[PDB]
C-alpha cells in the first residue's frame, strides 16, 4: 500500500510561528537537541580487553585446518579424492600411492592457506569424517612461503588439540 | 542464467544496480557546487563489486 | 629574575597542550561508549611523551617541487604568536601591564593567516594551492563579526585595560546583561580558530584537503602544537571577559584556582561540539555571516550607544 | 581518501566554481568474474555472488538459488520459506544502517556511525551462530537452507528485535529535526521526471521521488505474500525525501520480522 | 655499550607506541576493519590511532583485492610513506589473490609490487585475528640501530 | 626594558626548534630518493592559477567594512565627554552609513 | 552524598586486593583492575578468573604470569599462550 512522509503544510496562524521562530533565533532545538542526547556518556563502555578477555564463538567457526585420527592411530584420511575436487578455490593438492601395508593413504597433501577461500566444502564433502575446520584463528606469519601446508603440518596442527575439535563435533553432528 | 544442460553453466549476466545508480550522476550534478557532490553520492548507497554488473 | 619568570610561562604550557591531546579522544571516547587509552599509559597518562618522540626520529622531507625561503618560515611565524599572545594576560597578575591591550589581541590574532596564505602557497599545487585560497577567506570575514561585538562591552567596561574588565564584574558574572552578543562571541572563535564544525581549514575540509597534507612530522609537529594553543587562549580570553571571576589582593592563591577550573570547562566545548554536528558546506559557511550573522551585530552596537546614555550610567574612566 | 575507501576516480572540469561536468572511471576492481563463473559448476561457484555485493549476505543468493530453483521445477519446502524471509528482512537492518552511517561521516557526523557499529555486532553474532562464519556465509542453496539453525536464537532474536526501536528513536533526534544536516539535504540532487525513469531506475531514487512500484507486492517470491506491510513513499524529489525511506523502512522491516517468528512450521528443510 | 644500547630501548619503544595506519579498503575486507574502529574491539586507544594522511603514516594496511588498474596507484603511495615503513597485508586476496587467482585482471599476490611483513589469512580475518596479527607486529620491534654503529 | 627581550625569547626558541627537527635529520644518511613523487594525487596539474571572480569580491568588501570600524573605534573614549547630544547623534551615523553599505550590495552578493 | 556512599565499596576493593603491592603490579600491563568474582583451576599459576555474571563479553578474563616455554619476563604476552582446552571455554562456546 502506501505511507507518506514530510507531505504536510505548516500551520501558518499567529500562535506556531512563535513556536518556530522561537527555535530559528534562540535556538530550543540543537541543545536539547544534542547537548544531551550525547551526554548520555553516563553508560559503561563496552571494551573486549584482548590480550586477556576474548570475545564470544560457536560451535560451528570455521577456521585453521587439521587432519584428525581414529582412537589409536590410523590417520583417518584414506584419499579418497573429493574434499579435492569441490574446493572452489582449487587449494588441495592430493598425490596418493599404494602404500606398502596394503591400505590406501596420502603421500603429498598440501592446503594453501592463501587460495583457501574458507567454505566448509572440504568440512562436508568427506565420507570418513577426517579433514575439519579447527577452531582456532591463531595465525600472522611474516613469510610466504610458510602458509602453504604439508600434510605433516596439518597432523601436528590437529593433534595440538583434538579435546578441542571433538568436542565441537559431538555437539553438532546431530543436525547434519 | 543460460544453462546449456550439463553440470557446468554457460553464460551469467548479473544485473546490479550502479548501472543505472551512477550512469545518472551527470544530469543529477550539473548546477550544483563540488561539495554538493559528495553528498550526492552516498544517497544511492554505491557498493563497488556490484559496479562488475 | 625576569627571565626565569618568561620560561616559567613557555615550559608548564607546551604539557598542557599536550595533555590535551590525550583528554581530546578519552573525552571524544566516552561518547562512543569506549575507554580511553588503555595499556600504555597506565591509565593513558604516558602517552604523549611517547608519542612526541617519534615526529622527531621520523624523516623530514622537503617537497622536491616546492620553495625554500617561505616554506620554512611559515611555522617560525607559528609559534612566534601562538606563544606571544600569552603575555599581557591577567591571572590575577599579568606579565605585562599594558595600558591597551584588549586591542593587541587583534594586533595578535590579525596576523594568524598571513602564515596561511604562506603554507598554501610555499609548498604545491592544487589540493593547497586554492584550497588554502578559501580558508584565508573564512577566517578575514569573521573579524567584522569579532571586533565590532568585542567593542560592543568596552562602551559598558569603561577603558581598553584589562584590570577594569575584572573590576566592573565584581557582581554581576556579566554573561546576564549581553547574553545575545555571547552567542556570537562563541560562534566567531569557533570558526575563527578553524575548528569542528565550520571546518574547511583543517581535515575535514574535502575530508582530504588541508595545509596539513604536506608537512612531514618534522615541521609538522609545531602547526598541530601551535594550533592547540590558540584554543586555550581564546578559552582563557573569554573567561576573562565574559564569565569573570573574584579578585582578593590579600588572597591571590584563590584566584587561579578558581579560574582554571572555568577555562578547562569552556575548552570541553570545543571537545563536546565536534561529536554532534556535520559541517556546513562552504556556502553556507558565509551564508550565515553577512546576511543572517552581521545585521544583528549593528542592531546591538547601536543598542550598546544609547543605553549608557539614556540609564545615566557612564562608566568611568 | 575515503571516498568509498580508495576506489572511483572521476574527472570533473569545474565550471568555476559549479561542476557542470562529471565523467567517472570504473574497473579498478574487476578481477574478471562472469569469464570465472563458465568454468564452475552450479554449487562451487555459488560464493561469488556471495561475494558480488559487500554487506548483502542472504540477500544475494537469494536471487540465485531462485534462479535455479526455476530451471529445475522445484519448489523449496514450506519451512525452508520461512527461514529466508527472517534472514532476507534482517539483512535489510544491516544495507540501512551502512547508507545512514557511512553517508553522515562523509558529510561529518563522528557518533552515530559509532553508535550503530556497536549496536551492530549484536548481528553479526547471528550468523555465526546459524551458519557457522562471520560475514560470507555459503548457507542458502539451490534447494533451501543448508542445515537447521540451533536450539535457541527465538529467545535471542525476540531479546534483540523488541529493542531496536529505540535505537532507531535516537536516529530521529540526531538527523531529522536537525537543523544543519537539513540544510545540508533538502532540494538537492532534483532528478525527479521521466528521464528518472528512462535511466532504468531501480527503487530508492524512484519511489522516494513519485512512482509508488516494488517487486515484492507485484510479484511474489515465497510464503512472503502472506506478511502484511506498508511500502514508504517520497513526497518531493530530493535526497532528503529518499533519505527517509531508509529510516523508515528500517521500521517497517521489525514489523515483517515480528510477524514472521509466529509463523514458522516445523518441518524439514 | 650499556649507554648506547639502553637508548634503544626508548626511540624502539617510541616507534611501537603510536602506529597511524593508512587503509587500502577496497574490497570485503574493509567492512570487517571498520567493525574494529567500532567499540566492542576497538582499534584506537589500544595504542594505535586510526586514519591519516599519506603523508603521516607509519604502517599501512593493505585489504581487499589489487587488480592491474590499481597496481601503479599503490606504488606510488608507497613511495611517499616516510623511512621506518612497515606493511602489513589482511585478506586472503593480499596474499596470493584469494579466488580471482587464474582470472586475467589480478595481481597475482601483493607481494610482487611491494615487500610485506605481516601476512594475516582469512576470507575475512575476524578483527580478532588481527590485533593478534598487529600484537605479532609489535613483537618484530625487537631490533636495534645500537650496535650497528656501534660495531662496524 | 623587557618587551623587547619579552619576545626575542620566544622567537629565538620558536626558530630554535625548527632547524632541530628540520634540518638536523635533514642530513642523515639514508637513501632518500629524490624523484619527483612528493606532490601527493595531483600528479602533473599543467596549468595556472585561473581566476575566480567570486573569491575576489570578498577581498575588497571586507576592506570597506574594515575601514569605518577605526572610526567606530574610540566610542568608550567619546564618553567622558562636554556636549552629548552631538557624541550620540554622529555615533549613530556611520553605523547607518555601514548599514546602507550592505542593504545596496545586499541586492546583488553572488554565491560567494 | 555518593562521593562516600559507593566509595566504601571501592575502599576494600582497590587498597585491600594485595596490599600495596598486590594492586599496582596489574595496573602496569593495563586499566584491568578489578578483581574478579570467581576463580579457575587450571593450569600452572594462571588463575583464569571468572567473573560474577555481571557482564558478557568481559565475564571470562585470563591473566599470564611469565616464561611459558622460553618467553620473557612478563612485557611479552602474544595471546595464543593459552591451552587447547580453554579454547572451549574461553570463547564461550560451551
Ligand atoms: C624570524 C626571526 C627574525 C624576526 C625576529 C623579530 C620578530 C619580532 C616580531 C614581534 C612583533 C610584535 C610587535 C608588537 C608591537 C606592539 C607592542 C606594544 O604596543 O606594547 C604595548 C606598549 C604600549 O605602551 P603602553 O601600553 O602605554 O605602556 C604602559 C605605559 N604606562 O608598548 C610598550 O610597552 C613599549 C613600546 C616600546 C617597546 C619597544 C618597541 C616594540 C617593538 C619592538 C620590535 C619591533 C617590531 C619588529 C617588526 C615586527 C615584525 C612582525
Ligand atoms: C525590545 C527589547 C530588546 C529585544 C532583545 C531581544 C534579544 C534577542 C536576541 C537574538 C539575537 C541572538 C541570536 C543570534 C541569532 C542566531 C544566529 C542565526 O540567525 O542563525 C540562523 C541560521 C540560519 O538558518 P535558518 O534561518 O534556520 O534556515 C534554515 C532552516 N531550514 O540558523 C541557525 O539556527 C544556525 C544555528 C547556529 C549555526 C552554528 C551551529 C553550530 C553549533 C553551535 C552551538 C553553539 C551553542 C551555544 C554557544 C555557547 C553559548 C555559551
Ligand atoms: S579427508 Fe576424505 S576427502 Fe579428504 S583425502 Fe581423506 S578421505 Fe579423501
Ligand atoms: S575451506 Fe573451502 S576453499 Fe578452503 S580448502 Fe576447504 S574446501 Fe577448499
Ligand atoms: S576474498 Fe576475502 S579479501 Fe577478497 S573480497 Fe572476499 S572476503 Fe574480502
Amino acid at each position: 500500500t502506501y505511507k507518506y512522509v514530510n507531505l504536510r503544510e505548516p500551520s501558518m496562524d499567529m500562535k506556531s510561528v512563535t513556536d518556530r521562530a522561537a527555535q530559528t533565533l534562540l535556538w530550543t532545538e540543537l541543545i536539547r537537541g544534542l547537548g544531551m542526547t550525547l551526554s548520555y556518556l553516563f553508560r559503561e563502555p563496552a571494551t573486549i580487553n584482548y590480550p586477556f578477555e576474548k570475545g564470544p564463538l560457536s560451535p560451528r567457526f570455521r577456521g585453521e585446518h587439521a587432519l584428525r585420527r581414529y582412537p589409536s592411530g590410523e590417520e583417518r584420511c584414506i584419499a579418497c579424492k573429493l574434499c579435492e575436487a569441490v574446493c572452489p578455490a582449487q587449494a588441495i593438492t592430493i598425490e596418493a600411492e599404494p602404500r606398502a601395508d596394503g591400505s590406501r593413504r596420502t603421500t603429498r597433501y598440501d592446503i594453501d592457506m592463501t587460495k583457501c577461500i574458507y567454505c566448509g566444502f572440504c568440512q562436508e564433502a568427506c565420507p570418513v569424517d577426517a579433514i575439519v575446520e579447527g577452531p582456532n584463528f591463531e595465525f600472522s606469519t611474516e613469510t610466504h612461503e610458510e602458509l602453504l601446508y604439508n600434510k605433516e603440518k596439518l597432523l601436528n596442527n590437529g593433534d595440538k588439540w583434538e579435546a578441542e575439535i571433538a568436542a565441537n563435533i559431538q555437539a553438532d553432528y546431530l543436525y547434519r | 542464467l543460460v544453462s546449456d544442460g550439463s553440470s557446468r553453466p554457460y553464460r551469467c549476466k548479473i544485473k546490479a544496480p550502479g548501472f543505472a545508480h551512477l550512469a545518472g550522476l551527470d544530469k543529477m550534478s550539473k548546477g550544483h557546487m563540488l561539495a554538493d557532490v559528495v553528498a550526492i553520492i552516498g544517497t544511492q548507497d554505491i557498493v563497488f563489486g556490484e559496479v562488475d554488473r | 629574575m625576569f627571565m626565569i619568570n618568561i620560561l616559567m610561562l613557555i615550559i608548564p604550557i607546551l604539557l598542557a597542550v599536550a595533555f590535551l591531546t590525550l583528554v581530546e579522544r578519552k573525552v571524544l571516547g566516552y561518547m562512543q561508549l569506549r575507554k580511553g587509552p588503555n595499556v600504555v599509559g597506565p591509565y593513558g597518562l604516558l602517552q604523549p611523551i611517547a608519542d612526541a618522540i617519534k615526529l622527531f626520529i621520523k624523516e623530514p622531507l622537503r617537497p622536491a617541487t616546492s620553495s625554500a625561503s617561505m616554506f620554512i618560515l611559515a611555522p617560525i611565524m607559528a609559534l612566534g604568536l601562538a606563544l606571544t599572545m600569552w603575555i599581557p594576560l591577567p591571572m590575577p597578575y599579568p606579565l605585562i601591564n599594558m595600558n591597551l591591550g584588549v586591542l593587541f589581541m587583534l594586533a595578535m590574532s590579525s596576523l594568524a593567516v598571513y602564515s596561511i596564505l604562506w603554507s598554501g602557497w610555499a609548498s604545491n599545487s592544487k589540493y593547497a594551492l586554492i584550497g588554502a585560497l578559501r580558508a584565508v577567506a573564512q577566517t578575514i570575514s569573521y573579524e567584522v563579526t569579532l571586533a565590532i561585538i568585542l567593542l560592543s562591552v568596552l562602551l559598558m567596561s569603561g577603558s581598553f585595560t584589562l584590570s577594569t574588565l575584572i573590576t566592573t564584574q565584581e557582581q554581576m558574572w556579566l554573561i546576564l546583561p549581553a547574553w545575545p552578543l555571547a552567542m556570537m562571541w562563541f560562534i566567531s572563535t569557533l570558526a575563527e580558530t578553524n575548528r569542528a564544525p565550520f571546518d574547511l581549514t583543517e581535515g575535514e575540509s574535502e575530508l582530504v584537503s588541508g595545509f596539513n597534507v604536506e608537512y612531514a612530522a618534522g615541521p609538522f609537529a609545531l602547526f598541530f602544537m601551535a594550533e592547540y594553543a590558540n584554543i586555550i587562549m581564546m578559552n582563557i580570553f573569554t573567561a576573562i571577559l565574559f564569565l569573570g571571576t573574584s579578585h582578593n589582593p590579600h588572597m591571590p592563591e584563590l584566584y587561579t584556582i578558581n579560574f582554571t577550573i572555568k577555562s578547562l570547562l569552556l575548552t570541553m566545548s570545543f571537545l563536546w561540539i565536534r561529536a554532534s554536528y556535520p559541517r556546513f558546506r562552504y556556502d553556507q559557511l558565509m551564508h550565515l555571516l553577512w546576511k543572517n550573522f552581521l545585521p544583528l551585530t549593528l542592531a546591538l552596537c547601536m543598542w550598546h550607544v544609547s543605553l549608557p546614555i539614556l540609564t545615566s550610567g557612564i562608566p568611568p574612566q | 581518501h575515503p571516498a568509498a575507501h580508495g576506489v572511483l576516480r572521476l574527472v570533473m572540469e569545474l565550471s568555476g566554481e559549479m561542476v557542470r561536468k562529471c565523467d567517472p572511471h570504473i574497473g579498478l576492481l574487476h578481477r574478471g568474474t562472469e569469464k570465472l563463473i563458465e568454468y564452475k559448476t552450479y554449487l562451487q561457484a555459488l560464493p561469488y555472488f556471495d561475494r558480488l555485493d559487500y554487506v548483502s549476505m542472504m540477500c544475494n543468493e537469494q536471487a540465485y538459488s531462485l534462479a535455479v530453483e526455476k530451471l529445475l521445477n522445484i519448489q523449496p519446502p514450506p519451512r525452508a520459506q520461512w527461514i529466508r524471509v527472517l534472514f532476507g528482512e534482517i539483512t535489510r537492518l544491516l544495507n540501512h544502517i551502512m547508507a545512514v552511517t557511512t553517508h553522515a561521516l562523509d558529510i561529518g557526523a563522528m557518533t552515530p556511525f559509532f553508535w550503530m557499529f556497536e549496536e551492530r555486532e549484536k548481528m553479526f553474532e547471528f550468523y555465526e551462530r546459524v551458519s557457522g562464519a562471520r560475514m560470507h556465509a555459503a548457507y542458502v542453496r539451490p534447494g533451501g537452507v543448508h542445515q537447521d539453525l540451533p536450539l535457541g536464537l527465538m529467545d535471542d532474536i525476540y531479546e534483540f528485535s523488541k529493542n531496536f526501536s529505540l535505537r532507531i528513536d535516537e536516529l530521529e533526534e540526531m538527523l531529522t529535526n536537525n537543523r544543519i544536516w537539513r540544510n545540508r539535504t533538502v532540494d538537492i540532487g532534483i532528478v525527479t521526471a521521466e528521464d528518472a525513469l528512462n535511466y532504468g531506475f531501480s527503487g530508492v531514487m524512484l519511489r522516494g521521488s513519485g512512482i509508488q512500484w516494488d517487486l515484492r507486492k507485484t510479484q511474489p517470491y515465497d510464503v512472503y505474500d502472506q506478511v502484511e506491510f506498508d511500502v514508504p513513499i517520497g513526497s518531493r524529489g530530493d535526497c532528503y525525501d529518499r533519505y527517509l525511506c531508509r529510516v523508515e523502512e528500517m521500521r517497517q522491516s521489525i514489523r515483517i520480522i515480528s510477524q514472521c517468528l509466529n509463523k514458522m512450521p516445523p518441518g524439514e528443510i | 655499550e650499556y649507554v648506547v644500547a639502553k637508548l634503544d630501548d626508548l626511540i624502539n619503544w617510541a616507534r611501537r607506541s603510536s602506529l597511524w595506519p593508512m587503509t587500502f579498503g577496497l574490497a570485503c575486507c574493509a567492512v570487517e576493519m571498520m567493525h574494529m574502529a567500532a567499540p566492542r574491539y576497538d582499534m584506537d586507544r589500544f595504542g594505535v590511532v586510526f586514519r591519516a594522511s599519506p603523508r603521516q603514516s607509519d604502517v599501512m594496511i593493505v585489504a581487499g583485492t589489487l587488480t592491474n588498474k590499481m597496481a601503479p596507484a599503490l606504488r606510488k603511495v608507497y613511495d611517499q610513506m616516510p623511512e621506518p615503513r612497515y606493511v602489513v597485508s589482511m585478506g586472503s586476496c593480499a596474499n596470493g589473490g584469494g579466488y580471482y587467482h587464474y582470472s586475467y585482471s589480478v595481481v597475482r599476490g601483493c607481494d610482487r609490487i611491494v615487500p610485506v611483513d605481516i601476512y594475516v589469512p582469512g576470507c575475512p580475518p575476524t578483527a580478532e585475528a588481527l590485533l593478534y596479527g598487529i600484537l605479532q607486529l609489535q613483537k618484530k620491534i625487537k631490533r636495534e640501530k645500537r650496535l650497528r654503529i656501534w660495531y662496524r | 626594558m623587557n618587551l623587547m627581550l619579552a619576545l626575542l625569547t620566544n622567537f629565538t626558541l620558536a626558530t630554535l626548534l625548527v632547524i632541530i627537527a628540520f634540518w638536523l635529520p635533514q642530513l642523515n644518511v639514508y637513501s632518500e630518493k629524490t624523484s619527483p613523487y612528493e606532490c601527493g594525487f595531483d600528479p602533473m596539474g599543467s596549468a595556472r592559477l585561473p581566476f575566480s571572480m567570486k573569491f575576489f569580491l570578498v577581498a575588497i568588501t571586507f576592506l570597506l567594512f574594515d575601514l569605518e570600524i577605526a572610526l567606530l573605534l574610540p566610542l568608550p573614549w567619546a564618553s567622558q565627554t562636554a556636549n552629548l547630544n552631538t557624541m550620540l547623534t554622529m555615533a549613530l551615523f556611520l553605523i547607518i552609513l555601514l548599514a546602507v553599505s550592505l542593504a545596496y550590495e545586499w541586492t546583488q552578493k553572488g554565491l560567494e | 552524598m555518593e562521593l562516600l556512599q559507593v566509595l566504601k565499596r571501592g575502599l576494600q576493593q582497590v587498597s585491600g586486593h594485595g596490599g600495596l603491592r598486590g594492586y599496582l603490579r596489574v595496573l602496569f600491563r593495563a586499566n584491568d583492575v578489578r578483581v574478579g568474582t570467581l576463580v579457575g583451576e587450571d593450569k600452572y599459576g594462571n588463575k583464569y578468573y571468572e567473573d560474577n555474571k555481571q557482564f558478557f563479553g568481559r565475564h571470562r578474563w585470563v591473566i599470564y604470569t611469565t616464561e611459558m616455554n622460553g618467553k620473557n619476563t612478563f612485557w611479552d604476552v602474544d595471546g595464543s599462550m593459552v591451552p587447547p582446552e580453554w579454547h572451549r571455554w574461553l570463547h564461550c562456546m560451551t
